[PDB]
């Protein structure tokens, strides 16, 4: 955009004034040598050449002052401006004053190279502006040489200059910005995996202890990493002896819930259950869940604590008081009754969609039971509680009215496109540096020498094989078979890749040392004019960034030099002395340039590298905890969720089952240690229902969750819209279909198991519910109506192996086609006598 | 943390969890591992074997179908007395116990009907523990290692026995194998190293306890079929040993009874060509062996899909040289079978 693009100069400016800063240096090291060659070697009869050189350096160490004002920072384009046209105007009245045949033109094409590379990359100006100051620089240089066929060779090398010039500008900075873009990403993806890592942290606790969690967020096991992204699957459980559990049921509720409009009563069962959370978070009790009328702890089940008995029971004593608080506050006729039994108890987490901390044992029963049997507004203690309680407390018999028990009350850019753009423009350049080497010949029509037409074949099939190679890889025509150029793609490595640009660099080199071998010596335009051109070819070495720095460095300063040294004694006088001198400085100058731009390149695979990593870490994490919030809470609820602050919904027509197994008790035995593998067999048939919700014809069935042996799942829930291919009330066939196939997953299940069967029973029954969620910080979505408690009825009345089903779900399911028969009448709380009907016949 | 190194000895360790059927031998094997690699009501459960199997053998004087009757009718007096014991919660073995016990199992009558005891639920240490009584009337002896290994004890519910050899752990789990205890295997199914099939091969001839009409190795052919096509034990390999080599020997020497007379497949099988039958061999009992043998690989060869394998040995619980041998070559074996993982 604008500020974008802006705020990218912003943090691509040190580089930028680092880059001026060794301009600044080079060209005050120019007027260095050249004052120093200008005083001893020639022209030590004229001062006109040294001061000029001596106060441009002055004015370059002013420079090199104004750099650190701070009238600099949005100023270095302007003053960049200001510095070339100062280089541009020197080396114009520095070359301007000769042709007195005193000074070669393979000094003056030096400082044209040089002045040319260090506007394209280094003075950091815009693309138009310093195109037309290239351009407007060479014109103006070859008309103020001048004071029909070596002119235009002179214009083809300032062509090629051009060519690799605005090559290095435009890499330079697509480089920069793209490096920029992706430290963007890699900005943004820390701060918002900080946010996706709290919200799996929020979600890990809503359903699991502190200790387990903070256990869960060290990683101390490795699979299950694995395994949120082979004979049984894995189960946490530890049978932890001495723990004291407390139920706990509202009495009255049915009433109390009486024509509440469904978002009265989720709000009102919000703050008592919050008002119970106060209470747990004070005393120390971990609560375990929270299912319909009913709440229950623990005390210290991850935790060995020594006063569990006293938590336990104070936890049932401030029940007690926030719920007579309760009834005053909010006008409502509730109490509560409270079980307490202290035992062992394995604790842990079974099933796998919907999965919850809970626990399991048969002191859980003891203490389900001694509720059951526990009066409204005492607490129903045991024996077990009791016998170490020290009986501070206002202690009764608590005898039954039909076990020692007692009651208590109180108390571009593509890093295989970079190779494409510079073999083109490389074979380029070996085009036009033939072209002019070819069209010196102004004396013969005819070229005479072989070997130069030989290595200038011989090279281009080269450059040309090449060429199609990577064109044909980039553009993919797929044209003859490429199963050879599969093959031959994979052996250009690392050092392939090094040796092929080795060559690929060299060659135009080659093709201008293809004319030494007819003599020049004698002639002096084609002495400067072949040292002139060998300049323009070692100044082409920078193109392959992607190589590295000192191999094509290396490689620049023996095929652009050493052949020279090798003709230095070839006698010629002292034009060698300042073709040293002028190899020299452009050698420093290649140096440094290709060595800052593949510092470049390595820093922009760096910063890609870096920023796909942020990447992939963040889809793990959000991945991750999404499929948490999945597991929490339904869809539509997060939807409806995510935009607000509380949750409640009043359906008007759901199906819903419950499903016991109901012979698990004798099979249980406590003998072996503990039991738990009992529980881990229970685990895996938990684990076959959650894989029958996988299945894309039981999408729109929800698990509410497991207690103990039973499965509860509930139907119409999702269906927000009626269907024009459906039906308004299929949600219920599809939910029987699921309840059918239950009873054939246990089906399965028992012909791996050995001379025992399980069985389950189920009950089905649809009517008007109301769904909501409970928690804030933690989270729980349960429904709750007369639907629900009639279908934990026609579960509890029910015959195993057979599907039960009430009166008004025979009435809809019958009229879709499936056989039913009369089972008999059913006293149900609420309904009284009912019709009952059952699915196997 | 010490979990770690907790957790890695657990990987060292070897389970070898012990299945097979009733009374196959079981727990016979695992005191033969305690005899090998590691204290007075052994003496009395030894009477109690004594005396269960002296009153099995007089109540099924009466209850053969033809009845056995007494070759000596003199001794119905002490039958009437050994019927009177028959149900009793406690008794203190009078000497008058010991003398009837002698006097009856000199009767031929009474060896007569012990001959047929394929027809009916009978312990298999009678004919020693009837010679050893004898032996030790008295209570001031000490029994032997064999009296100890011969002694039988039914096992209900999930033992276990942790021993070592050359620094290797074994850690095996004896189960019983009643088919009312069968539910409780279940819970040694995690992560076991190898399953110690365990077959008694010379009862061929007789029926379980339990419904008295199904034949024991059919029972066992059939526990076999369920517990390799299990599929919390489709990756682990069973070791399968067959019990009672010396037994299934005489039963097949004494010639009484035919096994293709109870499986008629065995009348047209040969012996395979890679039977390595032991010295001093009669070798239709080597083909009886390799019979039973192929039975139980004819199931381990009709599925398995190359995940978990069988190894079958031939075994005799209570001769602990054997037990030694197999031992070893099974020591190997399951060094190979923990490397698997
Ligand atoms: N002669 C002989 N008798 C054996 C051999 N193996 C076991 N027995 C006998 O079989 C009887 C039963 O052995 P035992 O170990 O108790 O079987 P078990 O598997 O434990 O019985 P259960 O656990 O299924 S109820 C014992 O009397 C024992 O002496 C054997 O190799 N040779
Ligand atoms: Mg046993």
């Amino acid at each position: 955009s604008v500020n974008l693009e802006e705020a990218c100069m912003e943090r691509c400016f040190p580089q930028t004034q680092r880059r001026f800063r060794y301009a600044l240096f080079y060209i005050g090291f120019a007027c260095l040598l050249w004052s120093i060659y200008f005083g001893v070697h020639m022209k030590s009869k004229l001062i006109v050449m040294v001061a000029p050189a001596l106060c441009f350096l002055v004015v370059c160490v002013g420079f090199f002052l104004f750099t650190f004002t701070k009238l600099y920072a949005r100023h270095y384009v302007w003053t960049s401006l200001v510095l070339t046209l100062l280089v541009f105007a020197l080396t114009l009245a520095a070359q301007f004053q000769v042709l007195t045949p005193c000074l070669s033109q393979v000094g003056s094409f030096s400082m044209c190279i040089e002045v040319l590379f260090l506007l394209y990359t280094v003075m950091h100006l815009p693309l138009y502006l310093s195109l037309i100051l290239g351009v407007a620089y060479s014109v103006l240089f070859e008309t103020f040489g001048y004071h029909h066929w070596e002119l235009l060779s002179r214009a083809l090398l300032h062509l090629c200059i051009h060519a690799i010039g605005i090559h290095l500008f435009i890499m330079s900075q697509v480089r920069s910005r793209s490096t920029f873009l992706k430290v963007g990403q890699s900005i943004m993806h820390g701060k918002d995996l900080e946010v996706e890592k709290a919200l799996k942290e929020r979600m890990i606790h809503s359903v699991m202890p502190r200790i387990i969690a903070d256990d869960l967020m060290k990683q101390g096991d490795e699979e299950s990493e694995n395994s949120v992204k082979i004979a049984f699957r894995p189960f946490k459980m530890q049978q932890i002896e001495e723990v004291s559990i407390l139920f706990a049921d509202i009495v009255g509720f049915t009433k109390m819930s009486a024509n509440k409009s469904a978002h009265a009563l989720v709000g009102l069962l919000n703050d008592l259950f919050g008002r119970f959370d106060r209470l747990c978070e004070e005393t120390k009790c971990e609560k375990i869940s929270t299912l319909g009328d009913c709440y229950y702890c623990v005390a210290g089940c991850p935790e060995p604590r020594a006063d569990h008995a006293y938590c336990c029971i104070e936890m049932g004593l401030g029940m007690i008081r926030a719920i007579e608080q309760f009834c005053q506050e909010k006008k409502e006729m509730v109490n509560m009754r409270v079980g307490v039994h202290t035992g062992t108890v394995l604790c842990g987490i079974l099933g796998m969609r919907r999965f919850k901390f809970d626990v399991w044992s048969n002191d859980v029963n003891l203490a389900n039971l001694m509720e059951q049997l526990g009066v409204a507004g005492k607490v129903h203690i045991s024996e077990a509680t009791a016998k170490y309680l020290d009986d501070r407390y206002e202690m009764e018999d608590g005898k039954v009215t039909e076990l020692k028990t007692y009651l208590i009350a109180g108390q571009f850019a593509s890093a295989t496109f970079s190779s494409l753009l510079d073999v083109l423009l490389s074979t380029t350049v070996f085009l036009i540096l033939s072209i002019t080497c070819f069209l010196r010949y102004g004396a013969a029509s005819t070229p005479p020498p072989p070997a130069a037409l030989a290595v200038f074949g011989a090279a281009l099939l080269l450059e040309i094989l090449s060429l199609v190679v990577s064109v044909r890889m980039v553009f993919f025509l797929e044209d003859v078979m490429t199963c050879t150029k599969r093959l031959l793609e994979w052996i250009a490595g690392w050092l392939p890749r090094h040796f092929i640009g080795a060559i690929l660099v060299s060659l135009p080199a080659l093709a201008v040392y293809s004319h030494v071998t007819s003599e020049f010596e004698t002639n002096i335009h084609s002495t400067m004019f072949t040292g002139s051109a060998v300049l323009t070819a070692v100044v082409q070495y920078c193109n392959f960034c992607q190589l590295s720095s000192w191999m094509r460095s290396s490689l620049a300063t023996v095929v652009g030099a050493g052949p020279l040294l090798l003709l230095l004694y070839v006698s010629a006088s002292l034009i060698g002395q300042e073709v040293i001198l002028v190899f020299f400085l452009l050698l420093l100058l290649v140096w440094f340039l290709n060595r800052e731009f593949e510092v470049s390149y390595r820093l922009h695979y760096h910063g890609d590298v870096e920023a796909d990593l942020h990447r992939t870490k963040i889809q793990s994490m959000r991945d991750q905890a999404d499929w948490l919030l999945r597991n929490i809470i339904p869809y539509h609820v997060a939807e409806q969720l995510k935009v607000s602050q509380t949750y409640s919904k009043n359906h008007d027509s759901g199906g819903v089952i419950f499903a016991s197994i109901v012979n698990f008790s004798e099979f249980y035995e406590e003998n072996y240690e503990g039991g738990k593998e009992c529980y881990r067999v229970l685990n895996e048939l938990i684990g076959d229902f959650d894989e029958l919700l996988s299945k894309p014809d039981y999408s729109s069935i929800e698990k509410i969750k497991t207690i103990g042996a039973t499965y509860m799942a509930a139907s119409g829930l999702n269906a927000t819209q009626c269907r024009d291919g459906s039906h308004p009330q299929e949600h219920l066939q599809i939910l029987f279909e699921f309840a059918k196939e239950m009873m054939r997953v246990v089906d399965d299940f028992n012909n791996n198991m050995l001379w025992f069967n399980f069985k389950l029973r189920v009950g089905f029954n649809h009517g008007p519910l109301t769904a909501g969620v409970i928690g804030t910080t933690k989270l729980l979505y349960d429904i709750w109506g007369d639907t629900v408690n009639i279908a934990s009825r026609m579960d509890t009345t029910g015959v195993e192996c057979r599907i039960q089903v009430s009166e008004e779900s025979y009435r809809v399911l019958s009229k879709m086609g499936y056989e039913f028969d009369y089972r008999g009448t059913v006293n149900v709380k609420g309904k009284g006598q009912m019709k009952t009907y059952l699915y196997p016949k | 943390k010490q979990l770690q190194k907790d957790k890695q000895v657990y990987r060292a360790t070897h389970r070898l969890l012990l299945l097979g059927a009733g009374e196959s031998g079981k727990s016979t094997i695992v005191k033969q591992m305690r005899i090998l690699h590691v204290k007075a009501t052994k003496v009395q459960d030894i009477k109690n074997n004594l005396k269960e199997a002296i009153e099995t053998i007089v109540a099924a004087m009466s209850n053969l179908v033809p009845p056995v009757e007494l070759a000596n009718p003199e001794n119905q007096f002490r039958v009437d007395y050994i019927l009177s014991v028959m149900n009793v919660p406690d008794f203190d073995f009078p000497p008058e116990f010991y003398e009837h016990a002698k006097a009856l199992w000199e009767d031929e009558g009474v060896r007569a009907c012990y001959e047929r005891s394929n027809e009916y639920q009978l312990i298999d240490c009678a004919q020693y523990f009837l010679d050893k009584i004898d032996v030790i009337k008295q209570d001031d002896y000490v029994p032997s290692d064999q009296d100890l290994l011969r002694c039988r004890v039914l096992t209900s519910g999930i033992f276990e026995t942790k021993f070592q050899v050359d620094k290797v752990n074994f850690h095996m789990f004896d189960v019983g194998g009643q088919r009312d205890e069968r539910r409780k295997w279940i819970q040694c199914f995690n992560d076991v190293t190898a399953i110690i099939f365990v077959v008694a091969s010379s009862s061929y001839n007789m029926v379980i306890r339990e419904d008295n009409q199904t034949n024991r190795l059919q029972e066992a052919l059939n526990l076999f079929k369920s517990i390799w096509n299990n599929r919390w034990l489709r990756t682990i390999s069973v070791i399968l040993f067959l019990n009672k080599q010396d037994l299934l020997a005489e039963k097949v020497l004494a010639g009484k009874s035919k096994i293709e007379d109870y499986f008629p497949e065995f009348a047209r099988y040969t012996t395979p060509e890679d039977a390595t039958p032991e010295p001093g061999e009669d070798p239709r009992v080597t083909r009886a062996k390799y019979f039973i043998r192929d039975e139980f690989l004819r199931i381990s060869t009709a599925s398995g899909d190359g995940r978990h394998y069988c190894y079958p040995h031939f075994t005799c619980a209570v001769d602990t040289e054997n037990i030694r041998r197999v031992f070893n070559d099974c020591r190997d074996i399951i060094q190979r079978m923990h490397l698997r993982q």
